[PDB]
């Protein structure tokens, strides 16, 4: 599901699915952005394991995400063909940048 | 060496009263000298555990069932063998071997306990895996108002629910 | 073999059990030391055959760097088990004075069983030594092991001072911890100290939390 | 329909016949005698789960039967009311009424009601419950229904006041 | 196990050890009687039974009208009347053996196969 | 929060049904602590290393549970024999030389006998409890027993002291029968195996339902249950959380705590978000101790005089 290999062969993405995909396979910053949130997922694997013994999935939890990229979809209306205008570097640094802008206790110092 | 000479007089007792009588009685108090200096091999008098075995072996000797204990042990079944053997479940008879195995079994059969088996369909699915495995069971809880409360579970995970 | 080999490996656990505790309390051990074989541990401090000799395998430790890092004022620390079974007031105050002989501030003391009031009135001289008793029995098990306690760690009075102004608190509407719980005296902790609690939420994985004792 | 009232008719004879082979096996002695609980206690669970099994394997069958302009069907599987359970309930079977898990005990020395010889436990014995409402009962069966009823009217009233001194 | 009483004086025995001809005397604390012991059994606890399924049995059992009937039979009359019956024991683990009473040949009989 | 939270546990306890205790008056019990239980059922896992050997199931059961001599106890009768080495008895002969290859003594003889099935089913020989019930006194009982393999497992005992024998020898019986304890630990009685699974994550790196075997009792300890070989001390579990509590310490007390009132109210009619629960076990917890909500528990403390 989530393995993705710029400069390999097995994992890697089909370049009709992004403009600027063909040319990039093989730059070496791209690929280590992508080694890196792949840590990150597969450490929050390890401790999602640790803190459910179980391995339950459904969960109580804040705003769902499906429904709301669902409207997205069908507002703004998306075909079965156009590679996006997205950029991987776009897409790695705002996933960031919401993660810290998601503000519940207003503060300055360490503990906070 | 009042243990070395009461041991050894005690094997002078229990191999002479045998039917297979000893015209060997050379033989046998190298038999009995044997099976005594084997014996002290566990413990030499300074155990507490010395007394335990002899008498283990000195009273499977002297039960009747079995005799040919006497029998085996005078033509075979070498005494240092049976210090290190501790087969006193093993030996002396056999059907009452049959009959301890027979009683472990029933021992181990008894000693599970509850275990409701909860009769499943397919007419619902699971919350957790979404499978039509439904562990139901059906009962009712409230007042006079209403029917039964369509208990619902899933066996295939354990996915407990209810049905509105 | 009768009970012989399970007062062995009892001993054997409550060893165990004590060096994590005098490392997880912030001394410094090899944490190597702790999974010590039972059968070597048999062969290095039996006598002859069963007999373990209690008095002697009884050791000293220090403070880690990271201990100095955080607090500026921990002596070495001592531990000891008696063979007596109830102890009796004169060994207990052979220890104490050579304790105070050898200048240490921490007593950690095993029983083998009871001990009579008349030792435990004079367990509270020579300030600011402190001394403790435990149970073998007591501390057969680790108890930070089971799953259902969470991670437990000390302060500073920097630290704690630091927490009361920054969530402008006054010092006794925080919530308390008992002095005999288990965890306290697994920690050795006295009054006025406050610890820090991590446990595994349900709605957010790691959750601050925090005791004073008392 | 008719063959289907038939073929409910045969599902509670042959769970009968099961039950009367069982306690044949019992009054001859030889039995499991399962793990951990009393003989009567297996005895007393081996009955329960074949009624229960001929309940709902009737109901099931009633279910399956019932046509697709059946309009309390379509209520039932519309929603709001009633059940799978309801509907067999009214319609084919009742299944043992019953106080406390156990069914309906030897209130009189020997037997369940004077009305019956002694020492028994067949299905009509304890009470079991054969008929459906629609072709009636008997009173024995009526009997029993009122027990349960009763039971569940006294807990009820009971633990509301328990349950309203706890919330306050 | 049972307990004697004195024939001159109907009143309950008990044992007193002979000071040295050891034999267990069975004196009379009324009256001077005694009398020796057939065995050295005195007392008995006996804190496990199983007993009490079968007795209370009248010669007119079935002269009561309320007792079921059958059509097994008796094996030593072969008459196919019977009475049958269970357990006159209530434990909370008592059986669910029955006994079967006949009237021709009066006699009880099980239905165990063990 | 906490009135909205108190109004939604408040709401289910009208939908209530009433082995093991259940239903409101559990519920009554488990929110008020009174230090009385009703069921002391305890959890205990085994070793992982045993996955699902009967035979060290049975080990076990057999290590924790306590027994007596009741537990073993048939055949317990009493015998005058006038010569101390030498049996009026003919069966009992050749054990006297079976002991015999310390004279004033009474000629009264005390006898015992057990079940074969009965002591072996907890996997003891007589030998040793012999060896206890000579241990247990040394002075005053000289004790002879037969060997394991006998028809009849039996037990031949005497007063020794160098007129007045049945009342001072039925009371030493009645003794001997109700407090010698055998192995095991005391107030835990049956034990019962039941064939549970558990979700375990796969090598491979999924989960799988994997069967193990587990323990379940009618008793109550917890300073020596841990102690016995062959045990996970990490993962036992009772429904007791009171002395959970007092082993443990307070932290694992409430999440015990939360765990058991989850189990109750999840029985049936659930649920409710685990927020409103949480916050009403961590407040009645938040005093260094436990507290049920009574008139003289949470109120007898630094509270305003007008609530
Ligand atoms: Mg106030
Ligand atoms: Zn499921
Ligand atoms: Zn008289
Ligand atoms: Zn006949």
């Amino acid at each position: 599901r989530y393995r993705v290999d710029l400069l390999n062969t097995d994992h890697t993405l089909d370049p009709s699915l992004l403009e600027s995909g063909s040319e990039i396979l093989g730059d070496l910053k791209l690929q280590v952005l992508l080694d890196e949130e792949y840590k990150q997922l597969v450490k929050d694997r390890k401790f999602l394991r640790e803190v459910f013994v179980d391995g339950e999935a459904n969960w109580p939890l804040p705003v769902n995400i499906r429904r709301i990229i669902q409207n997205a979809q069908q507002t703004f209306h998306i075909d079965h063909t156009k590679p996006s205008d997205l950029t991987i570097k776009d897409i790695v640094l705002g996933v960031k940048d919401l993660q810290e802008n998601l503000l519940v206790l207003r503060g300055k110092n360490e503990i906070i | 060496h009042k243990l070395r000479d009461q041991v050894l007089k005690a094997l002078y007792d229990v191999l002479a009263k045998e039917s297979e009588h000893p015209p060997q009685s050379i033989l046998h108090t190298a038999k009995a000298i044997e099976s005594e200096m084997n014996k002290v091999n566990n413990c030499d008098t300074n155990e507490a555990a010395y007394k335990a075995r002899y008498r283990i072996i000195y009273s499977n000797v002297i039960s009747k069932n079995n005799p040919d204990l006497k029998h085996k042990i005078a033509n075979g079944d070498i005494t240092p063998e049976f210090l290190a053997t501790c087969d006193a479940k093993d030996l002396a008879p056999a059907p009452l071997k049959q009959k301890i195995e027979e009683i472990a079994k029933q021992n181990l059969y008894n000693a599970q306990g509850a275990t409701i088996e909860r009769s499943v369909t397919d007419r619902f699915t699971c919350g957790k895996c979404k499978e039509k495995k439904v562990s139901y069971y059906q009962l009712q809880t409230r007042s006079a108002d209403e029917p039964l409360t369509t208990f619902c579970t899933c066996e295939a995970c354990g996915n407990r629910w209810k049905f509105s | 073999d009768q009970e012989n080999e399970r007062n062995i490996s009892r001993l054997w656990r409550a060893f165990r059990t004590v060096k994590e505790m005098v490392k997880d309390r912030g001394y410094f051990i090899t944490q190597e030391e702790v999974e010590l074989p039972l059968e070597d541990f048999k062969a290095k401090y039996c006598d002859s055959m069963g007999r373990p000799q209690r008095k002697m395998m009884s050791f000293q430790a220090n403070p880690t760097e990271e201990s100095i890092s955080k607090f500026p004022d921990m002596g070495s620390l001592w531990v000891e088990f008696c063979d007596e079974p109830s102890v009796g007031v004169k060994t207990m105050k052979t220890f104490v004075i050579h304790i105070q002989e050898k200048n240490f501030q921490t007593g950690i003391f095993v029983y083998q069983n009871n001990i009579t009031p008349s030792a435990m009135k004079l367990v509270p001289s020579i300030p600011p030594a402190t001394i403790e008793t435990f149970n073998e029995a007591a501390l057969v098990v680790n108890i930070t092991h089971h799953e259902l306690v969470p991670k437990h760690i000390r302060l500073s009075s920097d630290e704690k001072r630091e927490l009361l102004k920054r969530y402008r608190l006054k010092e006794s509407q925080l919530p308390r911890i008992q002095r005999a719980d288990p965890v306290a005296l697994y920690l050795g902790l006295k009054r006025g100290e406050v610890v820090k609690i991590i446990r595994k939420s349900e709605t957010s994985g790691r959750y601050a939390s925090y005791r004073i004792c008392m | 329909d008719g063959p289907t009232m038939r073929e409910i008719t045969e599902t509670i004879a042959e769970a009968k016949k099961k039950v009367l082979d069982v306690t044949k096996e019992a009054q001859a002695n030889l039995l499991t005698a399962k793990h951990g609980m009393t003989l009567r206690e297996s005895f007393e669970d081996n009955v329960v789960r074949f009624l229960n099994e001929a309940r709902d394997k009737a109901g099931r069958l009633a279910e399956v039967n019932l046509k697709d302009l059946n309009n309390v069907k379509q209520m039932v599987m519309a929603g709001s009311k009633g059940s799978f359970i309801n509907i067999a309930q009214m319609s084919a079977c009742v299944g043992q009424q019953s106080v406390e898990g156990k069914r309906i005990a030897f209130g009189f020395v020997d037997r369940t009601l004077p009305h019956f010889s002694k020492d028994d436990y067949s299905p009509e014995s304890k009470g079991f419950v054969e008929n459906s409402y629609l072709r009636g009962l008997t009173p024995q069966e009526f009997f029993f229904h009122a027990m349960g009823g009763r039971e569940g009217l006294i807990d009820t009233a009971v633990k509301t006041a328990e349950t309203g001194y706890i919330q306050r | 196990t049972t307990f004697r009483f004195c024939r001159d004086c109907n009143n309950m025995l008990y044992p007193r050890e002979d000071k040295e001809n050891n034999r267990l005397l069975f004196e009379c604390r009324t009256c001077s009687y005694v009398e020796e012991a057939g065995s050295p059994l005195v007392y008995r606890h006996e804190l496990i039974t199983n007993i009490g399924e079968t007795a209370g049995v009248v010669q007119d059992i079935g002269s009561d009208p309320t007792l079921p009937r059958s059509d097994r039979e008796c094996p030593k009359c072969h008459s196919r009347e019977n009475v049958f019956f269970q357990s006159q024991q209530r434990r909370k683990d008592t059986s669910m053996v029955l006994f079967f009473v006949c009237l021709s040949c009066s006699h009880i009989f099980t239905s165990d196969q063990k | 929060v906490g009135v909205l939270a108190a109004q939604s546990i408040g709401e289910p306890a009208t939908q209530m049904t009433l082995k093991v205790t259940s239903g409101v008056p559990r519920l009554k019990e488990i929110l008020n602590v009174a230090k009385n239980m009703k069921t002391p059922s305890l959890t205990v896992y085994l070793e992982p290393g045993h996955a699902a050997d009967q035979e060290q199931a049975k080990l076990i059961r057999s290590a924790i549970e306590h027994t007596t001599l009741k537990s073993v106890t048939i055949a317990s009768e009493i015998y005058y024999d006038p010569d101390p080495r030498s049996t009026v008895i003919p069966e009992d002969e050749e054990i006297i030389q079976l002991h015999f290859s310390f004279d004033q003594q009474s000629p009264w003889l005390l006898r015992l006998e057990l079940d074969r099935a009965a002591m072996n089913d907890k996997d003891l020989t007589m030998g040793q409890v012999g060896e206890r019930i000579k241990q247990t006194f040394k002075n005053d009982l000289f004790v002879i027993w037969s060997e394991d393999n006998d028809e009849k497992l039996i037990i031949r005992c005497r007063v020794v002291r160098p007129a007045e024998e049945d009342h001072m020898l039925k009371k030493i019986e009645n003794t001997m029968l109700e407090n010698i304890t055998l192995r095991g630990v005391e107030n835990i009685e049956r034990v019962v195996m039941m064939k549970y699974d558990r979700k375990v994550p796969s090598p491979t790196g999924e989960y799988v339902k994997e069967p193990e075997w587990v323990l379940e009792t009618d008793g109550v300890n917890l300073s020596e249950v841990m102690t016995v070989p062959g045990i996970d001390p990490t993962r036992i579990y009772t429904n007791s959380f009171i002395d959970i509590m007092e082993v443990l310490g307070i932290e694992a007390g409430r999440a015990a705590l939360y765990k058991e009132v989850y189990n109750v109210i999840a029985s049936d009619g659930s649920y409710v978000n685990y927020r409103h629960m949480a916050l009403l076990v961590d407040v009645m917890t938040t005093q260094g101790g436990l507290t049920s909500v009574t008139r003289h528990g949470f109120n007898r403390s630094n509270t305003g005089a007008l609530m």
